[PDB]
RNA sequence: AUCGAGAGGA
């Protein structure tokens, strides 16, 4: 549930791999696999 | 925390000072004058940094890295290269608030590769346990509720604000790593 | 390269040989330089290959560099399976693509051809045409519901 | 499955006495193969099974947070002085015989998660169920007792193989086979057709 | 039903190799200077030590299953304190007037060349091997 | 595209699936819920009557039963519901559809379906739990694990189909895959680490394991093998009850590094008649490689012997493995101190080269590199330092974990496990890569907040010295999360491509069959391939062997194939052949055995014509070293003996053979020329493995001994002749589809979009190149 | 939810040691591994039982229905 | 097309059964079997139908002709005692 | 749902019948014990007391599936030994010393005083 | 003291015995222990039946508790299994008929407790079905805990079984086994960094054994005769009788197979 | 039925 509520959807040039700007403010490794892996991102 | 020079060319040091830990926990104990972290916010000591704001200032990880440093060393710890930075803005409170919940329940996920700690992410997605103390009140479609949840026995620092202890998912199984009748 | 020939007395030994790799490819300009055995050089593409060379060694070029993949994996496939892929691509005179662009649009079957991919265009196609399928293919017997000509059902077995 | 990514299906359940023992008398609750570890490279699954069993001795809660300092070393000491063995192997006998093990098995408590995943709900079978009436075909899904449906990359695999009766027969008598009839002047289903 | 081989050996050397129960035995034969052996052996059942002198015997026999001894009465054929059983995987010439014999006994091979053994040697899936202290 | 191709199919069943190690390879453990809800029509005849009416007693509540009676009017009778479930009485003509029971034909289908391995014909047998049960080896065709993964099984309907099953999809059928010439199945897992340690000399097996061992093949000769030592105790090597495990008649041999007859190292390995006489069992011999028991197991006795020798490999090592026990540990993945010193300090000089690198790169003095610019010759001399200090230090721990080491047993043994696994746990992870560079400057100047601007170093630039042992760093673990996420969104975008890819090759090749004239045509009758793989042959029975003839000295290639009777020296040992004392002179005897020379000259200069490597390897149809040692084996000479053969007689018969053999069968000239060259690589093989030197030094044949072989060379040829009807198209389009979804992406374009750039023959390439020479 | 009643490894019954426990601790500030040992619980499998044990019971009960 | 007969000396079809063609037989003859066929070869402790399919192409007893095809059309029909089983 | 239930693996179902003796092939005197609703607790002892007899040269120990609980035993003789005595004089044995570990340890319990 | 195995015992307690057996095959041993664990009867609450439950827990929770407390089985062999008694259900010589009713008239939650339970079955002068209590206080093991205005009413029928069937009728929770602790038989290979004594503590079963002599000859004869074991009992049966009732328990299972051959 | 969301394997 907590994951669930801290949530990122990115509809859709390289924005599924992890950027330096995302550090501290994504979480490096929770992320949905196969479809959207990257995509969608949890705080 | 913000970094920043006990005196003008004296070392620079980060804002936030043992006795204000020593109001925090005397705040946290009572559960005095409250000691937020408001207060904090409110008294410069900490700040917060987005990302284009992040681009022009220098953190350090760790708060010992700040202090001046002028041998022998146990070989099992982690290589940590010498920061040799003068100028440090800020200093992160600490590197593990950078893994989100489901990476913080995941046990030293810093001696395990990366792709394993996604695949952890999910399935603990998945796995069942105890969602809500109400659950007998409530009614879902679907509840799965553990028999005897149990504690994990190595808990992350993080887990105590993520409730994880309160309301586990698992139990403490104990397993060998063996290979018994090929099952 | 560290080549390998023949020897004098006959084991085969390597000597290493000059090659030159070029980002860009002009083959006609290139082979006919003096210093270089045209015989010898070989193109990335095998389109330029076979427009210079004609159909077969753009074949050979073609086989190569599927065996260039497959060796990058480290993986192997019999010679039999790529070469059958190429020489269907290669009967034609032109370089056949696996795309819909080429086998898809190529005459041979009708409702095969709208079984992979553009369908309905197939079939508008095909009613303006008023072509006959014979039913011959296996996607056909296969929407027809009637055996397939697969190899058990090839032979037609009678009684004494 | 483990904290550590190594999820599982259970292969066979063992009662006690079957199972491998160690001389204080403690089963494994559950048994992982080794053969798994060297791939997935998921050291820290065994560091929490070599802390957690100092925990447990102790009492005392072991931290396992990334970026901390911890030694192999240091757990490895207090397991010593705990008097279990410093990487946590423990000498094991063999269930059905009680000859000692010759190789010392790696013993410990692991936290472990039970996955939503359970066999008795995915399971289904179909021999004769219910058609969607358009296709003919048999429906979607367990609780509609609907059928696997037989991909084209199966066709393809069925055409390699060779059997064309096998073929048809999943493709006709299986799903949505049907009789029609059609005029020999006109290749169209337009012939009523009174049968009796 | 007569042994093929009788002979004395001093081993030279002994090497543990990676297994820490067998052990490779190299040795040359006693009073003759054609046969030299070389041989996988097990310490734990008997001990072999360098500078050794061992009374080393082949013999062909002395198909049915192995039977525990049913009784003392029964005679042992050997009061020497090793005894394997074995197949010989090739039998080479190392030269012109001299001839190496292969053996492998359950995987522990023997080695031993000499000219005059090959007219005794057969090619021979039964072996037993002797070894006195 | 959906609906007509691929349709929901009755008598389907799905579910996950666990592995047993006592069900047979060819064997489904289908549970008995599934069993008792699918069933077969079965035709009532006067054999059944009795069972039939047996199981429709039984019902459907409880297995063996029946769900359904049809009558000979075809009216369904519900045994579930009928007033007349009771009273049944069978008349003949009328079907019953039987509960699925134990040892009938079904279909095991995994749902990637890339190949026709991915479907195959298993025998029942009902188990009491709920997860369909199947072997470990046939886990591998499947691309198959215990992670919760489901499979579908269905059922045949009728007996023409239940004999297409078994007769052509069956999984023993299945074992040899056409692609790749080799075996798919292979011996995996616990067994195969278990059968190295079994294999050890140091492994020894007392008497009361020895016996259960006996027994526990299910097929057992009941003669308690020799033991291997008998005064001091009669103890038996594993070697000998794993040979009691291979079946008799059986010879492999394999020679590797330093395979001296005397195999210190253990390393290679001969078995003479099922029995092992040296080395320890690796990978390679139980493994799905060509070369392997598997494959000369399923080619000298047949597919049934292959897969029952699966069972019994499998039992009798997975009891010894449960008896000895096996554990990764924490131990293992730890390494000696002075090995980590070593290993830091190779990490240090290696940051030491790469600063004096780039000292020099800020000088300016750095040596121009044509076709490269400085910074690039800058990025590829740190990522070479780096990747070099990693592998060594991995090298330092690999030396320093000891033979009892269990991840160094697992990797020996080939069970699972690398080199750089090692290397990550115990020494260094390495460098990170995104995009095939270093971690870049996301932050101006910065690859993270923390890094100082401009920062080319290692660290910053994302390689990380610690092991995973050790603990990673946070800005360390950051980099390793950006590579590992690359490679998540890599392997699905993989998969998506390949599948298209797969659907596309499968489509164009669909048509292809090789017709009864042996011309590979498409349906409207347009000829791909005159000759199937250009030698009319099938995939499978192919194995790569060495053509003697091509390589080598031209005088060591005289030495091992010329024989002059005219000169005493050239001329043939009289101890070889009764005749050679004879065979002075005889000058005519001598200008056939020129005549024989001048063909292998002939054929030596066409070899190399054919390969510039001149590799000696290739895949052939019959490999005549296999036939030639059954023969040694059977016929049992003692070698001092001349042979019966006569000169003559080893170049006629050799010819004859020759003449004997047609891909074709007719006798028409552009068919005849048409098969000699589909037989001329065949040809020139049999003339490099048959010689009459040779015939009269490899071995001593007899006359009959050769005949024999001359006999069986043909017959395993006619066998290896491609099948007519066989869909080749098919099953090329899945032998490519299938390594692509395994392929996985000096500058130059590869794998799955240089793959799509050679399918879709697109006229723009993303890296054009021509090589000079 | 409540205490389990044994040890899922070796079965000691572990579910009338709980309320001792927690009164030991409380009483006397005790180590939790000592008030184990007191317990009686020598082996780890008993241990984790106790040790790892979380009362929802208590939350339950707090529910006024 | 239409009597595209081949001579029965000019038949240049392979003698061995197609690993397909032996499938067919098999699981004809087996089906047919269990219709109350009449069984040519004598049965001893065999009940299942394609065994005895097997045990009659072993005796070559079934009187199943294979008609063999070309991309020309021809047929040269093969009886099942004339194909050899390898 | 599909598991089998527990009773059956402790008792005799359908009327099973506890011990089937089949002659063994191509080994004389060799027969196979079919021990039904039976572990490897029985069948581990049985085998070690048949080995310690003098007559018997062989005697086995399988279990087919760990699912179903049937131990088999296959006993080789010398000739004009019944296999079957062998057994029965193995369990003799057994029983023997069964009762004399009971009867030794109940006295060192009397012995005990605490 | 008699030919054969002979025991002597390092420790008695009514909650376990360390004892050493001699003269011993391994395999017997190995059989004692899995009988003890195992094939020992035990009696347990095999079926439970709720009227009220206003308990947090659910009613299947509390049955699987329920049939995991001890109940006494000193007198188990006059009881006999419900599927050889005649009785439809239950008969009082089959089944101990328990009940268990309990309100939380206190605003304090008010504990449940094996002590409450009490048997409405007669007893028929056998020590059967007695809740076990080893606590100190006396209070018996905590099936559930009730809030004020919370109530339960259940019925439990108790009835003969074995571990095999289910973990709660195993009367014995641990079986200490040690045996060659010297490892001169090798039966093990010890996995060592650097030595296998340092990183192998030493057991104390190894100095009751003589220790090893570095230049005596490893002897592959030698089984070892010697075995240390210890016995935890829960309680329904007492130590020395678990482990009597293990033999005796083997020796039926051996009769039965000799009487077995006799009827074939 | 349709659409959407999520998940499972690779
Ligand atoms: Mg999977
Ligand atoms: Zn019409
Ligand atoms: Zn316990």
């Amino acid at each position: 549930t907590l994951s669930h509520l801290r949530r990122t959807n990115t509809p859709i040039a390289k924005p599924r791999q992890l950027h330096n700007t995302h550090w501290g403010l994504v979480c490096p490794a929770e992320t949905p696999e196969g479809q959207a892996c990257g995509l969608v991102k949890n705080l | 925390f913000i970094v920043e020079d006990d005196e003008s060319l004296g070392h620079k040091e980060l804002k936030v000072r043992k006795g204000h830990i020593a109001k925090l926990m005397a705040t946290e104990y009572q559960d005095v004058e409250e000691y937020t972290w408001s207060s904090l916010l409110n008294e410069g000591l900490v700040e917060y940094i987005d990302a284009e704001e992040e681009e022009s200032i220098l953190i350090a990880m760790q708060p010992e890295d700040l202090e001046p440093a002028e041998l022998d060393v146990d070989p099992a710890k982690r290589i940590r290269v010498s920061h040799h930075a003068t100028t440090f803005t800020h200093c992160e409170i600490h590197p593990s608030m950078i893994l989100g919940v489901a990476a913080s329940i995941i046990p030293f996920p810093d001696h395990n590769q990366s792709p394993r700690n996604t695949y952890q992410s999910a399935m603990g997605k998945q796995a069942m346990g105890v969602f809500l103390t109400n659950y007998n009140v409530r009614m879902d479609t679907m509840a799965n509720i553990l028999y005897y949840p149990q504690k994990p026995l190595g808990t992350t620092r993080a887990m105590e604000y993520l409730k994880f202890r309160e309301l586990p998912a698992g139990q403490n199984a104990i397993v060998a790593i063996a290979c018994y009748s090929g099952y | 390269y560290d080549r390998k020939v023949p020897s004098p007395t006959g084991e085969y030994v390597k000597e290493p040989e000059w090659v030159l790799e070029t980002d860009g490819v002009n083959l006609s300009e290139v082979m006919t330089v003096p210093g270089i055995d045209p015989t010898r050089i070989y193109t990335n593409s095998f389109i330029d290959i076979m427009e210079v060379l004609g159909i077969e060694a753009g074949r050979a070029a073609l086989y190569k560099e599927v065996y260039n993949v497959i060796a990058s994996d480290g993986s192997y496939v019999n010679y039999r399976h790529m070469a059958l892929l190429v020489d269907v691509m290669t009967t034609q005179g032109g370089l056949t693509s696996v795309t819909r662009h080429g086998f898809n649009r190529s005459n041979t079957g009708a409702l095969m051809r709208c079984s992979f991919e553009e369908t309905v265009e197939i079939l508008f196609e095909a009613g303006a045409s008023a072509e006959l399928d014979d039913c011959r293919g296996v996607s056909e017997n296969v929407i027809l519901g009637q055996m397939a000509p697969i190899g058990t059902g090839a032979f037609d077995v009678m009684i004494d | 499955a483990s904290r550590h990514g190594q999820k599982g299906t259970i292969g066979i359940t063992y009662r006690r006495e079957d199972m491998p023992f160690t001389a204080e008398g403690i089963v494994p609750d559950l048994i992982i193969n080794p053969h798994a570890i060297p791939s997935r490279m998921t050291v820290a699954h065994l560091i929490e099974c070599l802390l957690s069993k100092v925990a447990a001795l102790s009492g005392n809660e072991g931290d396992a947070s990334p970026f901390t300092d911890i030694t192999v070393e240091g757990i490895s000491k207090l397991l010593r002085e705990h008097g279990y063995q410093s990487r946590g192997f423990e000498v094991m006998y063999n269930g059905h015989t009680g000859k000692k093990l010759m190789a010392q098995i790696f013993f410990g408590p692991t936290y472990y998660q039970r996955l939503r995943h359970m066999v008795d709900d995915k399971i289904h079978a179909r021999a004769r169920g219910p058609m969607q009436v358009l296709t003919r075909q048999p429906v979607e899904g367990r609780s509609r007792d609907g059928g696997l449906r037989f991909g084209e990359m199966e066709r393809d695999c069925m055409i390699a193989h060779g059997a064309a009766s096998f073929l048809k027969e999943r493709l006709m008598e299986a799903s949505d086979a049907f009789r029609v009839h059609i005029c020999g002047i006109c290749g169209l289903m337009t012939v009523i057709a009174k049968l009796n | 039903s007569n042994t093929l081989f009788d002979d004395i050996f001093q081993v030279s050397e002994v090497d543990p190799g990676r297994y820490n129960k067998v052990c490779r035995i190299e040795a040359a034969s006693t009073t003759q200077d054609q046969c030299k052996l070389t041989l996988d052996i097990n310490v734990e059942l008997f001990p072999v030590a360098a500078q050794d002198s061992l009374t080393v015997t082949i013999a062909s026999s002395l198909t049915r299953s192995w039977r525990p001894p049913q009784a003392g009465d029964r005679s042992l054929a050997d009061d020497y304190d090793y005894v394997m059983y074995g197949t010989a995987y090739k039998f080479e010439e190392v030269s012109k007037d001299l001839i190496a014999v292969y053996y492998s006994f359950g995987g522990l091979l023997m080695r031993l060349e000499g000219n005059y053994r090959n007219l005794n040697n057969l090619k021979q899936e039964n072996a037993y091997l002797l070894i006195r202290r | 595209r959906g609906n007509l191709m691929g349709k929901r199919v009755d008598f389907s069943a799905r579910t996950v699936i666990s592995g047993d190690p006592n069900l047979e390879l060819d064997q489904v453990g289908v549970p008995k819920s599934i069993a008792k809800t699918l069933t077969y029509p079965e035709v009532v005849t006067p054999y059944n009557i009795d069972r039939l009416t047996q199981l429709v007693r039984n019902g459907p509540n409880e297995h063996p039963g029946a769900k359904y009676v049809i009558r000979d009017s075809g009216d369904r009778i519900d045994l579930r519901y009928s007033k007349r479930a009771g009273d049944i009485q069978l008349q003949y003509g009328w079907k019953v559809e039987r509960h699925i029971m134990d040892n009938d034909p079904v279909l095991f289908n995994r749902q990637p379906s890339l190949h026709k391995m991915s479907m195959m014909a298993h025998r029942v047998k009902v188990i009491p739990y709920s997860t369909f049960r199947l072997n470990l080896s046939v886990t591998s065709p499947y691309n198959a694990d215990f992670d919760g993964d489901e499979m579908n099984l269905h059922v045949p309907q009728s007996e023409e189909t239940r004999a297409e099953l078994s007769q052509l999809c069956a999984v023993p059928l299945q074992i040899v895959s056409p692609q790749s010439n080799k075996p798919c199945m292979g011996i995996v897992q616990d067994t195969l680490c278990g059968i190295r340690k079994l294999t050890l000399r140091d492994t020894f097996i007392e008497l009361d394991q020895v016996l259960n061992m006996l027994y526990w093949v299910p097929d057992w000769d009941g003669v308690i093998p020799t033991p291997a030592i008998i005064k001091p105790k009669p103890l038996w090597s594993g070697k000998q009850i794993l040979s009691v495990a291979i079946p008799n008649g059986i010879h492999l041999q394999r020679f590797d590094e330093g395979t001296t007859l005397l195999s210190p190292k253990d390393n290679g390995m001969l078995i003479i008649d099922g029995q092992i006489i040296f080395g320890v069992v690796e990978k390679k011999t139980v493994g799905s490689s060509n070369g392997g028991l598997i494959h000369v197991v399923t080619r000298e006795k047949g597919p049934q012997v292959c897969a029952k020798l699966f069972g019994n490999i499998q039992k009798v090592v997975n009891f010894w493995l449960l008896h000895n026990g096996f554990s990764t540990g924490i131990g293992d993945t730890i390494a000696d101190g002075p090995t980590m010193r070593e290993i830091t300090e190779t990490i240090a000089e290696a940051k030491k080269k790469v600063l004096d690198v780039t000292k020099e790169a800020q000088a300016n003095l750095l040596t121009a590199k044509h076709g490269m610019t400085l910074r690039e010759s800058f990025e590829d001399n740190v990522v070479r330092f780096l990747n070099e200090a990693r592998d060594k230090a991995g090298r330092l721990a690999e030396v320093n974990l000891k033979d009892l080491n269990n991840v160094k047993q697992m990797v020996m043994a080939g069970s699972k496990g690398s080199f750089i696994n090692i290397a990550q746990m115990s020494a260094c992870v390495g460098q990170q890569s995104v995009e095939g560079k270093r971690i870049a400057f996301g932050f101006v100047d910065r690859t993270l907040p923390h890094f100082s601007k401009d920062d080319y170093s290692p660290e910053s630039k994302g390689f990380v010295e610690n092991s995973y042992l050790r603990g990673l760093t946070p800005q360390e673990f950051f980099f390793h999360a950006m590579g590992g996420r690359e490679g998540l969104i890599d392997t699905a975008v993989k998969t998506a491509e390949t599948g298209y890819i797969q659907r596309r090759l499968v489509k164009a090749l669909e048509d292809i069959m090789v017709h009864y004239d042996n011309t590979t045509r498409n349906s409207l009758g347009n000829v791909i391939q005159f000759i199937y793989g250009e030698d009319g042959m099938d995939a499978a029975h192919i194995e790569k062997q060495s053509l003697d003839t091509i390589g080598g000295s031209d005088a060591a290639f005289e030495k091992r194939y010329r024989v002059d009777l005219l000169n005493t020296d050239h001329t043939l040992d009289p101890s070889l052949l009764e005749s050679g004392s004879e065979i002075l002179g005889d000058l005519k005897l001598q200008v056939l055995l020129d005549e024989e020379y001048k063909q292998l000259v002939k054929d030596r200069k066409f070899l190399r014509e054919v390969f510039v490597d001149g590799e000696a390897n290739w895949p052939l149809p019959v490999n005549i070293r296999r036939i030639i040692q059954n023969a040694q084996q059977t016929f049992h000479i003692d070698h001092t003996k001349p042979s019966d053969l006569t000169i003559k007689d080893i170049v006629l018969g050799v010819k004859d053979l020759q003449e004997n053999l047609l891909v074709l069968r007719g006798k028409n000239e552009i068919i005849q020329n048409a098969q000699r060259d589909a037989v001329t690589l065949f040809c020139c093989l049999l003339r490099s493995r048959l010689a009459t030197r040779r015939v009269l030094q490899e071995y001593r044949l007899t006359k009959q001994a050769f005949d024999w072989v001359l006999s069986n060379i043909e017959a395993q040829f006619l066998r290896s002749v491609v099948h007519p009807g066989e869909m080749v198209g098919v099953l090329a389009a899945q032998s490519i589809g299938e390594p692509a979804t395994q392929m996985t992406l000096k500058k130059v374009t590869s794998g799955v979009p240089r793959l799509k750039e050679i399918l879709n023959v697109a006229k723009n390439m993303k890296t054009p190149s021509l090589t000079v020479y | 939810m409540i205490v389990p009643v044994r040890c899922f490894s070796c079965g000691k019954v572990v579910g009338d040691k709980w309320e001792s426990y927690l009164n030991l601790l409380q009483e006397d500030e005790l180590d939790e591994g000592t008030a184990l040992s007191r317990l009686g619980l020598k082996r780890y499998c008993c241990r984790r039982m106790i040790l790892t044990h979380v009362d929802l019971i208590e939350k339950f009960l707090r529910y006024n229905p | 097309l239409k009597e595209k007969a081949i001579p029965k000396d000019q038949r240049a079809t392979t003698p061995y059964m197609t690993k397909y063609e032996r499938a067919r037989i098999l699981g004809t003859r087996a089906l047919q079997i269990s219709m109350n066929a009449p069984v040519f070869v004598d049965l001893e402790g065999e009940t299942d139908p394609l065994r005895i399919a097997m045990k009659e192409l072993a005796e070559k007893k079934i009187p199943l002709v294979i008609r063999r095809y070309l991309p020309d059309g021809s047929f040269e029909d093969w009886s099942v005692e004339e194909l050899i089983v390898d | 749902m599909n598991a089998p239930d527990r009773f059956e693996l402790f008792l005799l179902g359908e009327g099973e019948s506890k011990l089937k003796i089949d002659p063994d092939t191509k080994a004389p005197n060799a027969v196979v014990i079919t021990f039904e609703k039976e572990d490897h607790t029985l069948g581990n002892l049985i085998r070690a007391e048949l080995l310690n007899d003098r007559k018997v040269l062989f005697a086995a120990y399988k279990v087919e599936h760990p699912f179903f609980a049937r131990f088999k035993l296959r006993i080789q003789t010398t000739e004009g030994y019944d296999p079957k005595d062998a057994l029965k004089n193995a369990c003799n044995s057994i029983i023997n010393k069964l009762g004399a570990l009971k009867t030794n340890f109940e006295t060192e319990w009397n012995l005990q005083t605490l | 003291s008699e030919e054969g195995p002979q025991v002597k015992i390092r420790e008695a307690s009514k909650d376990n015995v360390d004892f050493i057996l001699s003269n011993v095959d391994l395999a017997m041993a190995n059989s004692l222990r899995r009988v003890m664990i195992a094939e020992i009867p035990t009696l347990a609450i095999d079926s439970v039946e709720v009227e009220t439950n206003t308990t947090v827990l659910a009613d299947e929770f509390i049955a699987h508790r329920l049939g995991l407390i001890p109940l006494q089985s000193m007198d188990i062999e006059q009881l006999e299994y419900s599927r050889d008694c005649f009785c439809e259900d239950h008969c009082d010589k089959c089944s101990v008929v328990l009940t268990l009713q309990a309100f939380g008239e206190s605003e304090s939650t008010t504990n449940v407790y094996s002590k409450d339970l009490v048997i409405v079955s007669n007893l028929m002068g056998r020590n059967i079905g007695h809740p076990i209590i080893q606590d100190k206080e006396g209070n018996g093991v905590l099936i559930c805990k009730l809030r004020k205005g919370q109530e339960l009413k259940l019925t439990c029928v108790a009835k003969k079984g074995i571990a095999k069937e289910h973990a709660k009728w195993g009367p014995a929770a641990a079986i200490e086994f040690e045996y060659d602790p010297w490892n001169k038989l090798k039966h093990t290979d010890y996995w060592y960094e650097q030595d296998s004594a340092k990183e192998w503590p030493q057991s104390k079963n190894c100095e009751y054994e003589d220790p090893p002599n570095e230049g005596d000859p490893f002897d592959y004869k030698a089984q070892a005769d010697t075995f240390y074991m210890n016995v935890e009992s829960v309680g329904s049966i007492p130590v020395d009788q678990v482990v009597v009732r293990g033999i005796d328990t083997l020796q039926k299972k051996v009769a039965s197979i000799l009487l077995a051959l006799t009827q074939m």
